[PDB]
């Protein structure tokens, strides 16, 4: 027997989509206002600096770092990771003043749900907590803007059984990477940490 | 059962090892998707040796391939069996070598390696019992030799039991194919002397008279002269696939053919082996068989034993042949030619038997000895390094990667010794 | 099975090196993954089962419901990783009065009760791989008072990353073992 | 009865019309007939190339000479390529 | 009957041409009487199955045939009356041009 004929459930599509040619990044280099250069040495691609570290105004060439991240073509790809990683991890105590203008460049770049996007973001999640040992205590609140994205791909994650895993170098798994900052976060939060994060993904367990 | 890891670095290692993945694939019926579609039950005894089982109906290979630029790697996806080939397992590089044998050793052998190593430890426990790897590279370019004398360096630290079975092709010395080529071979001789268990030798000289001599083509192509290498390189390891009435192993044939430690360099032939429109002449048996092996027209390596003498050799043969006829074979021609034979060494020669026969040759031998014939190819690279080695330019390129020039004396004194070696076990 | 076999020494019952380490176990899988990866601590695989319902996600040795062990050995050893998550498992034995016992222990567990049919224990672990040693024997001894018959299943559930599970004859402090069967 | 047949087989082929199959399962096996056909063509064909071939001559050498020999060559390669392939008892294919 | 015992084996009564499936119907009915009457009852059971699912089948078949008719008789006017309509719009195309080259010559 037959009582309904209803509608087809949605197909899961949280990780096909992916856009293109958003940031403003962009238009500080197309003219060559961004002090960054490309070293073509044979062994790996590394980045040179028109203006050395000491005397940058972190204030204002920070957030276009972090605006980078929402790149999808080579150059400003490139160049947002390696300028975003080094500044974060040799600047030291300037960070902290950056924490309110670098969110919400980091909240455009999550929000993308894109399928590379996130790791970087997710990266930098890590990066910018262990700047000195200070500014993870600063995240607080920011978790209610930064995390809900977390809960998207939280869950998700490869299923083999008896099967080796092959891709653990370049590791892409989204799950491992999610849990492995939210440890971070939660070991350089501190004790209001844990109340803020397993309110917003209740799924968490503690590291303490 | 006894699985074996597949490793091919180098332009000419990964042909040869597409050359001879197809010929397996063929042997025991693999489609080019993968899927198991033969007539044979036997094929199926032991095929876990070399493919791993992907749940499906997929069977992929236990193959890793090295490079340093990805023109290669394109080469082979576009291959017939391209398919076959887990995509993970393609490791490559961005910035050649050039054949710069410094280049790809230092260089990029530092970055290279610590990513490879984890494709290398993923399939060497992915069996139940390893008994060894096997490498397939050049000796006279930059990628393979270097490249492949580090891994070889850091196989032995990791897994010290397993057996490094390493297949390599020396320069050509009337003819092969660079300004540079002492240089390679100078370097990459040090290192293989000292970690790898067994090394064979071939030369693309030898394939291009066995070409002339037998075969009768007109224009050769690179796909014969990897398929005749594939063929030896499927006759040695054949009978752990398969049963037979005499079996040996990889560890067998180094106990009985290796007396001392460094003297373990191999030359390689193969037989049956007759022109496309002579083999309706020829009545293929037992001494036939045997006549061809020990030939020195078939012989694929560019040194005449007749120059030197005979330590230690060993036979191999596929199909269903009687064991006594095999036996009076490998007696008569140790008895018939005790000139070329070493007088304190008595039953030099080995014999095995395998059951199935390769598709097409109802009878089928193959045949590795061990002589001091050698001595020739180390003289010749020798020769034309000396004379590179006291006009220092060429070497500056080398310079510039770090190495320093006296790593150059280090390798030269090592391959006098080693020819030293080979000298007074003669006498 | 194992009725027949000779049984001295060392007995393995699961070890994440191999083919196919699972293919004596059977798999059950809800609300997570089992995955089998490289760690990077002691750089060589393990196996790895995580899910978000720790009661419906387990792996249990022999495959077939209806077939029991016969192991000999009294002491059960386990290698696992702690993933700082809940954690349990069962173990099910048999008893001289010809009665079948299960042991599930908990990590979230609170109380030691032990009512007929089951035996609850609570543990604590440390972070990082533990060598969790069971004496089987000694335990149905002093807990039930009873007397100690062959092993007859084993379960291990999720949150947890094993790549050891072996018997052995009497308890060996480390160095009285093979190389392989012990901890980097 | 044949007028209650005459109903039922119309709409049983009338329903039949409208819904095939996939062919994955339903691709053509060769009969014994066309396999043997095909495979005594090519045994022919393999054994006037070799005739050919034999039937050179010593130290001749030119462009044509040469061209012969190399496309007589490859001829027979191909030709014992395809009998292999058809060597099997069962072929499965889709014919064209 | 070498059919006859197929479908008792598990046919999936679409195998069988339209014109088999009348006359196989009373050699399966008697076959089922006699595995019956002989104490077996599974064997009765399997030409249950196999008779049911045949009618099952044909009755089906009797409720989708003119469904598929009419729908195809639909499907023919559609693509009749697209090409009428097309046809109408060069109509229309060519009287607008016809007009408007007349009107230029007056406006001149
Ligand atoms: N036998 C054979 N050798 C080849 C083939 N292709 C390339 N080679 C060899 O590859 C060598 C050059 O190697 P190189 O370009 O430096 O790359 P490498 O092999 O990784 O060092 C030459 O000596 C060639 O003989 C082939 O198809 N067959």
């Amino acid at each position: 027997r037959e009582v309904a004929p209803v509608k087809r459930q949605k197909r899961s599509l949280h990780k096909k989509v992916s856009p293109n040619q958003h940031t403003e990044f962009r238009r500080f280099y197309d003219r060559g206002d961004i002090p960054v250069r490309l070293v073509h040495t044979t062994f790996k691609n590394a980045i040179a600096w028109s203006v050395d570290p000491s005397v940058l105004d972190y204030q204002h060439y920070l957030p276009l770092f972090f605006d980078g991240l929402r790149e999808k073509e080579e150059p400003y790809r490139f160049f947002a990771r390696k300028g975003t990683w080094e500044l974060l991890k040799n600047g030291g105590t300037r960070v902290l003043q950056c924490i309110p203008q670098v969110v919400i460049p980091l909240k455009k770049a999550l929000d993308t749900r894109d399928m590379d996007i996130v790791p970087v973001a997710l990266r930098t999640m890590q990066k910018l907590v262990k700047s000195s040992e200070l500014a993870g205590e600063a995240l607080i609140p920011f978790y209610r803007q930064l995390l809900p994205v977390l809960n998207e791909f939280s869950l998700c994650n490869k299923n083999l059984g008896d099967r080796i895993e092959y891709g653990q170098r370049k590791k892409e798994n989204i799950g491992d990477l999610i849990q492995e900052t939210l440890e971070c976060l939660e070991l350089n939060g501190g004790p209001e940490a844990f109340i803020n994060i397993q309110y917003m993904i209740p799924t968490y367990q503690s590291a303490k | 059962v006894r699985e074996i890891v597949h490793i091919q670095a180098g332009q000419c290692g990964n042909q040869i090892g597409a050359k001879f993945w197809e010929v397996i694939s063929d042997e025991h019926g693999i489609d080019p998707t993968g899927s198991y579609h033969g007539d044979s039950d036997l094929q199926l005894e032991r095929i876990n040796v070399y493919y791993n089982e992907a749940t499906g109906g997929k069977y992929v290979p236990r193959a890793i391939l090295v490079d340093l630029e990805p023109g290669t790697m394109d080469s082979v996806r576009a291959g017939q069996f391209g398919q076959l080939f887990r995509p993970d397992n393609f490791v490559f590089g961005q910035s050649g070598a050039g054949n710069n044998w410094a280049k790809g050793y230092y260089t990029e052998g530092q970055e290279l390696c610590e990513s490879i190593l984890d494709v290398i430890r993923k399939e060497a426990e992915s069996c139940d019992c390893l008994q060894g790897f096997q490498l397939v590279h050049s000796l006279g370019g930059g990628t393979g030799a270097g490249l492949g004398t580090l891994l070889l360096n850091k196989l032995r630290e990791e897994y010290p039991d397993r057996i490094l079975s390493t297949y390599s092709i020396v320069p050509s010395p009337k003819v092969s194919d660079t300004v540079v080529e002492p240089y390679n071979c100078t370097l990459s001789v040090h290192q293989l002397v000292e970690s790898a268990d067994e090394v064979f030798c071939i030369d693309n000289e030898a394939l291009y008279d066995i070409c002339f001599r037998t075969l009768k083509l007109t224009t050769p192509t690179y796909g014969d002269l990897n398929h005749l290498v594939s063929m030896v390189m499927s006759g040695t390891t054949c009978a752990l696939r398969f049963p037979g009435q005499l079996n040996s192993d990889l560890r067998k044939l180094a106990v009985n053919l290796v007396p001392f430690p460094r003297l373990h360099f191999f030359i390689v032939g193969f037989a049956p082996l007759t022109s496309r429109g002579s083999q309706q002449y020829r009545a293929l048996t037992v001494p036939e068989l045997t006549s061809q092996l020990f030939d020195n027209k078939n012989m694929m390596a560019a040194c005449d034993p007749r120059r030197g003498v005979y330590l230690t050799a060993s036979a191999h043969f596929r199909g269903r042949m009687s064991s006594k006829e095999v036996d009076e074979q490998m007696l008569n021609i140790q008895a018939r030619n005790t000139s070329y034979f070493v007088e304190w060494i008595p039953s030099n020669v080995k014999s095995a038997i395998c059951d199935i026969p390769p598709r097409g040759l109802k009878m089928a031998a193959t045949f590795i000895g061990n002589t001091t014939a050698f001595r020739e190819l180390f003289t010749r690279v020798d020769s034309q390094f000396q004379k590179m080695y006291a006009r220092r330019a060429f070497i500056h390129w080398y310079v510039n990667e770090g190495l320093e020039t006296v790593e150059f004396d280090e390798a030269r004194s090592n391959m006098t010794d080693l020819i030293q070696e080979y000298e007074m076990y003669e006498t | 099975m194992f009725r027949d076999k000779y049984q001295a020494g060392f007995l393995n019952l699961f070890y994440s090196v191999g083919s196919k380490p699972l293919s004596i176990w059977e798999q059950h899988v809800e609300n997570g993954y089992i995955k089998r990866l490289t760690d990077p601590d002691i750089r060589s695989c393990v196996l790895e089962i995580v899910s978000t319902t720790v009661n419906n996600t387990y792996i249990t040795c022999p495959i077939d419901p209806k077939e029991e062990l016969a192991i000999k050995l009294p002491f059960l050893v386990l290698v696992l990783k702690y993933l700082k998550k809940y954690f349990t498992f069962e173990i099910q034995v048999l008893d001289d009065m010809n009665m079948r016992r299960r042991f599930r222990a908990s990590n979230f567990q609170s109380k030691t009760r032990v009512k007929p049919f089951v035996c609850t224990l609570p543990m604590r672990l440390d972070p990082g791989w533990n060598q969790i040693q069971f004496n089987l024997s000694d335990f149905t001894r002093r807990a039930y008072g009873t007397n100690y018959i062959e092993t007859l299943r084993v379960s291990v559930f999720a949150n947890c990353r094993v790549r050891r599970i072996y018997f052995s004859d009497r308890l060996y402090t480390e160095d009285e073992v093979p190389p392989e069967y012990r901890l980097i | 009865k044949q007028e209650a047949a005459d109903e039922a087989e119309y709409w049983d082929n009338v329903r039949e019309s409208m819904v095939p199959e996939d062919t994955e399962t339903r691709c053509r096996l060769l009969s014994e007939e066309e396999r043997i056909e095909i495979l005594n063509g090519l045994y022919a064909n393999l054994a006037e190339n070799k005739k050919r071939y034999a039937s050179l001559s010593f130290g001749q050498d030119n462009l044509s000479f040469r061209r012969k020999k190399e496309e007589m060559e490859r001829e027979a390669a191909q030709l014992e390529a395809d009998i292999k392939t058809f060597e099997r008892p069962n072929v499965y294919i889709t014919e064209n | 009957n070498p059919t006859r015992k197929e479908m008792a084996k598990g046919k999936k009564t679409a195998e069988v041409p339209p014109n088999v499936r009348p006359k196989v119907m009373p050699l399966l009915k008697n076959s089922r009487s006699v595995k019956v009457s002989r104490i077996n009852y599974e064997s009765s059971d399997r030409y249950d199955k196999a008779m049911d699912q045949l009618d099952e089948y044909q009755i089906d078949s009797r409720r989708l045939g003119p469904r598929f008719q009419r729908v195809e008789a639909i499907q023919r006017k559609l693509d009749e009356a697209r090409m009428h309509y097309n046809d109408v719009r060069l109509q229309v195309h060519t009287q607008r041009q016809q007009y408007e080259a007349l009107e230029a010559a007056a406006a001149e």
